This record gives C-alpha cells, structure tokens and sequence, in this order.
C-alpha cells in the first residue's frame, strides 16, 4: 500500500558507555555545546531529539551543528535557518554510526567522562562512535550461544565458548549503545581484540581506550561483525577446548555463527 | 511446477535442520528486497500464480509422507496433500480462493476447511493454547502421522489442529526468525518436547508489526516500540531496528521503498 512513510520519532541518542546525547545546562543559545551526560527519566527536551525527514536531528526546536568540517571542532546546538545548511545534515547508519554527509566526519565522544563535548572524528567504528537512538537507557542482556550449542562465557581477561549453565560464572553480557559487548558482573570490560589481524585472541580488557577492537554488530547472517577490521568471532579450529575465541575472515561455517539468547 | 523441498524426522539431526529452514527461506525471498539487512518478502499484487507457493515434504519414520504448500507472500501454510487427497485452510478473501485452486491439480480429492489457519481459530479447535503444545522432533513425528491418517479417516479434528500447531511454528516460524530457529535447533540437540517460551509465541505474534515498524522507520528508528517478552517472561521495549538484525530472517511486504 503506497510508497513507505517514514515518521519522524522523537527519541533519546545513548552512545558511548551509555551515556545520552545532551544539550548542555538545557540552555538554546546558538552555539551552546552538545555532551555525554548521564540519561534523564523525564521530559527534560534538552536530551529528547526528533529525527526530521530533511535529515536534521532537532533538540527543542533547534538543530544539532556541526562547526566546522575538520576533525576535532566539536558539535552545538544552533538555529536550523541561520546554521551553514549542509551543516545540520546527518545520516543515521544501521550500525550505530552517526555521519554528517558534507565532511564525512562522525559524531564522536572521545572522552568517556560525563560532560565531555561531542565532536567529530574521521570514521574508523570506534566505541566512541557508536550510538543508539532509542528511549531504553539500559543495555540489553543476554546469552550468546554459539557452536554446539555452547555458552560465551569470559572468565577475567578471557573469553572463550563452554557449555551453558543457566547461572554459571555471568555467561550473560550486556549489549551497549555504542556497540560494545560488556560482560554483566564488569560492565566497564569490553570484549576487546588487540589487532586487527588474521588471527588475534579477543580478550577482556577495560572499555577505556573505546577502540575500534571494542565495537562489534550482529548480522543477519548470524556472525558477529568486528566494523573496523572486517573480521568475525571465530570459534578457533572448531574446537571448544582451546578456548580461544579469535577474530577470521568470513567463511558462514557453524564456528562463526552466533544467536542471542535473551 | 512449484519448487520443493523436503525434511524427514527419521535421520533427523540440528544439521539437517539449519540446511532444511535455510533451503525453506532460499525459497521464500528472491533477495532482491533488503531492508536494514533482513530480506523482505513479495509483494503479493503482482506476483504470477508460478512462483506463488513453495511444496515443504515432510516424512517420518513410519515412512508416512505428507507434503505442506506455503504462500511466498507471508510463509503462511495454506494447505497439505497426503496420499491422493488435498486439504486446504479456508480462505479469506476471493483473491486467495482463485489461487489455491492452482495447487495439487493431480489429487482426486480436494477438501476445504470451515475454519481457517490462523493460530486462535487452530488453538480453540486443538483444545490447547500453543503454550501447551511441545515441540521437537518427536512431536513432528506425530504431526506427520496425524496429518498423514486424516485422509484416511483416522485422526480426531482436535488432534488434525494440534498438529497444524506444530507444523506451522517448526518450519513457518522458525524460518521468520533465527531466534525461534535455534530454539528448535535446541530441542533436536537434546532430544526435548517442550512448549514455546513466551519469547517465541510473543515474537509469533509480532510479526506483523515488526515487518511494519522497520519497513517505514526513519533510519532504523522506530516511530512508536514495539514490546517483546524475554524468556523469564518479563518484558522490554524495542526502539530501533538494529537489536532485531539477529532476529528476523524475514519480513512481509508492507510498502514500497523510496
Ligand atoms: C521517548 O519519550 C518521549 C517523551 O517521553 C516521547 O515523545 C513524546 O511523543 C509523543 C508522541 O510521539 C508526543 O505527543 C509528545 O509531545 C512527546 N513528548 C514530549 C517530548 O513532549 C517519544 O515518542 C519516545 N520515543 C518513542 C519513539 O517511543
Ligand atoms: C555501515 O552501514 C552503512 C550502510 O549505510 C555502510 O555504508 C554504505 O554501504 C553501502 C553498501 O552496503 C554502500 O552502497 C554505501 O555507499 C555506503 N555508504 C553510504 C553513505 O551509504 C557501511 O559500510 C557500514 N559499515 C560497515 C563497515 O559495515
Ligand atoms: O550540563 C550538566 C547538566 O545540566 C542540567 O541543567 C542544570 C544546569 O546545570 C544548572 O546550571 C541550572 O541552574 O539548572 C539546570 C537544571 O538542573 C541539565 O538538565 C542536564 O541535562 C545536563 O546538561
Ligand atoms: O586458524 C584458525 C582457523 O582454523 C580453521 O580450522 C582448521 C584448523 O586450522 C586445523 O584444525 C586444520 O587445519 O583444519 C581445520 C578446519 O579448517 C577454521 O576453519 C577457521 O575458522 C579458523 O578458526
């Protein structure tokens, strides 16, 4: 029936560690900084932004801006006529990512301090570029179940594949706005890939760096995307005994293949 | 001549069955129509009555065979042949009548159901809510043979309805979605017969509107959530299309692109 309308949603924007796209001190005067600042349970429209069809993300009537073309000028709040016009245009990306189309800068928080102020870096999928627009300040729970049906399970520093106890040493992780992947009892842990080479053991380090080895996607295909390097999970040689998760070109074999489990 | 695939219980195995739903899926979406990485599904106006309907043949260990005709258009299961005989879920609409008259031509015998597909009207006539109905590869077994006597007279209307059940969530359902897939992947692993979770009967349901809501969302954004539950129970609410990626594996066609 008729061509697809898409509606224009009024939602919050969670990004790195969780934390919301906020309009600093809820003041509107043309230039005023936009931050990462702890998400609000109320109506406070300085953290609540309508997704317009012309492609401008607007906070309380004014428009999210860009100032300048250049990675590190940070991004403000401005009035949407006087604002340079292709500096309030942004795409919102399927996999967490926010570019402006003009600069091809993305959004970023290069600071995972409250109240650090949003700019725009040269895109390389970092967790300090991913975001989220959705009302759930919470990440999402669950249990990843992979090859034969075994559990990822981490264990200090480590991950690797075992089978699934319904209460086991927390096999349940948390699934962040900024597209990284937080072992439930540590939340400030990522599941962390050093290199981004044919081979490296992912690990368990601090989300700290939110590094582009920091930042993964679930497909439809059912792997699970490291945005950066190009390489997937990889249950090493399809063996669970070597407890060695590490990061492979796609081959779709059951050894990358991963379902969430909520 | 219409496309077939076919799955037997007898060897059964978590293999065979991810081949079995990715051969069904292959079959449904022509691939052409992708959206936010989920392939949609035809669009039914349009759509020649030769690559309208899939045939899904099933057989057991009892070598009793039964083959399923699904609708391209909503991976609905519309009808069934078993030896020389048809049967058919009543139509609801004039347009859909004039289709299902193309499928089992050979067959002498062609029934149409009073009652329709749809899971409330099987649910009342089966006696139980799909909750109560298990699953696995034990009840697909018997679900075969139940369809496979009906010809022949000997399988009561409530158990032809509990069967349908489980026909429709093991291979309609579970080529929707990777979620609910796994979840019969599982039940094989292990050898279970176990009910639906309320995670897998509230994603049934849903269906529909998560086709609707990713479909005509700006930018993966959803306009107004749509609620699931978990498989604890309790629910949560889902803004954006990128958390349902892993989920679905098909939508049904509700606008065009622009
Ligand atoms: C997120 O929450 C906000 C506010 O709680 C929702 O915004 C309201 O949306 C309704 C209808 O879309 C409007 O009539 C109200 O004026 C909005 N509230 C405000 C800010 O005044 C928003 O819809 C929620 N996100 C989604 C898509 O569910
Ligand atoms: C993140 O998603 C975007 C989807 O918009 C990817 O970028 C586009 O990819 C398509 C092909 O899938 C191209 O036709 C476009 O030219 C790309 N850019 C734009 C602006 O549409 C992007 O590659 C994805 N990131 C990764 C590495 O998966
Ligand atoms: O920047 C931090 C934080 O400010 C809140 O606004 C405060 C503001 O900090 C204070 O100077 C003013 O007097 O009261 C305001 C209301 O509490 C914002 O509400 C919040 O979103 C953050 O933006
Ligand atoms: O090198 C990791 C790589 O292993 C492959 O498995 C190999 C493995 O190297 C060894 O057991 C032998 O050579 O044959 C196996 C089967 O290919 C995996 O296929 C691949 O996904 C990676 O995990």
């Amino acid at each position: 029936a008729d061509v697809c309308m898409d509606p224009e949603p009024i939602v919050r924007i969670v990004g790195r560690n969780g934390l919301c796209v906020d309009v600093r001190d809820g003041r509107f005067h043309n230039g005023n900084a936009i931050q990462l600042w702890p998400c609000k349970s109320n109506t406070d429209a300085n953290q609540l932004w309508t997704l317009k069809r012309d492609n401008t993300i607007r906070s309380n009537g004014k428009c999210l801006t860009t100032y300048g073309y250049s990675p590190g000028v940070y991004v403000m709040i401005y009035d949407c006529n006087t604002a340079a016009t292709d500096a309030t245009r942004w795409q919102i990306w399927d996999n967490g990512t926010i570019i402006n189309p003009r600069s091809s800068l993305v959004l970023a928080a290069t600071s995972g301090n409250s109240g650090t102020t949003l700019t725009v870096q040269t895109n390389i999928y970092a967790v300090s570029q991913g975001w989220l627009p959705t009302n759930n300040t919470q990440p999402f729970v669950t249990t990843i179940v992979g090859l034969y049906g075994l559990c990822l399970q981490a264990n200090s520093g480590q991950v690797w594949i075992e089978d699934c106890s319904s209460e086991k040493a927390e096999q349940q992780w948390a699934l962040y706005a900024d597209g990284s992947i937080r072992p439930q009892q540590n939340r400030d842990n990522c599941l962390t890939s050093d290199s981004n080479i044919r081979e490296t053991v992912v690990k368990i380090l601090s989300c700290g760096p939110a590094s582009s080895g920091q930042r993964w996607m679930f497909k439809n295909d059912g792997t699970i995307l490291n945005l950066y390097s190009g390489l997937v999970l990889d249950v090493r040689a399809s063996d669970p005994s070597l407890k060695q998760i590490i990061l492979y070109p796609l081959h779709g074999d059951p050894n990358q293949i991963w379902l969430p489990l909520f | 001549q219409y496309p077939i695939i076919n799955f037997t219980t007898a060897g059964a195995t978590v293999q065979s069955y991810t081949n079995f739903i990715r051969a069904v899926r292959g079959r449904l979406t022509t691939g052409a129509d992708v959206r936010h990485e989920i392939p949609v599904l035809p669009n039914r106006v349009g759509l020649p009555i030769n690559q309208r309907f899939i045939l899904v043949e099933l057989s057991n260990h009892a070598e009793l065979s039964v083959t399923l005709a699904l609708d391209v258009t909503n991976a609905y299961v519309v009808g069934y042949r078993a030896g020389n005989s048809a049967y058919f879920f009543h139509p609801d609409n004039q347009e859909d009548a004039e289709a299902i008259t193309h499928l089992f031509t050979d067959v002498q015998n062609r029934y149409t159901f009073a009652f329709g597909g749809n899971y409330d009207r099987l649910e009342q006539l089966a006696g139980n809510l799909r909750e109560n109905i298990e699953l696995g590869n034990g009840p697909l077994e018997e679900a075969i043979s139940a369809l496979y006597y009906y010809s022949t007279g000997g399988t009561q209307l409530p158990t032809l309805a509990r069967s349908f059940i489980i026909c429709i969530q093991m291979i309609s359902e579970a080529a929707r979605f990777q979620y609910i897939e796994g979840e019969m992947r599982t039940r094989i692993r292990y050898n279970r017969r176990s009910a639906p979770d309320p995670s897998v009967i509230t994603l049934e349901n849903s269906w529909g509107r998560l086709s609707t809501a990713i479909q005509e969302s700006n930018q993966g954004a959803f306009a107004s959530p749509i609620q699931l539950q978990r498989r604890n129970g309790s629910k949560f609410s889902v803004y954006d299309v990128s958390i349902l990626i892993p989920i679905i594996a098909l939508m049904v066609y509700r606008c065009a692109p622009p």
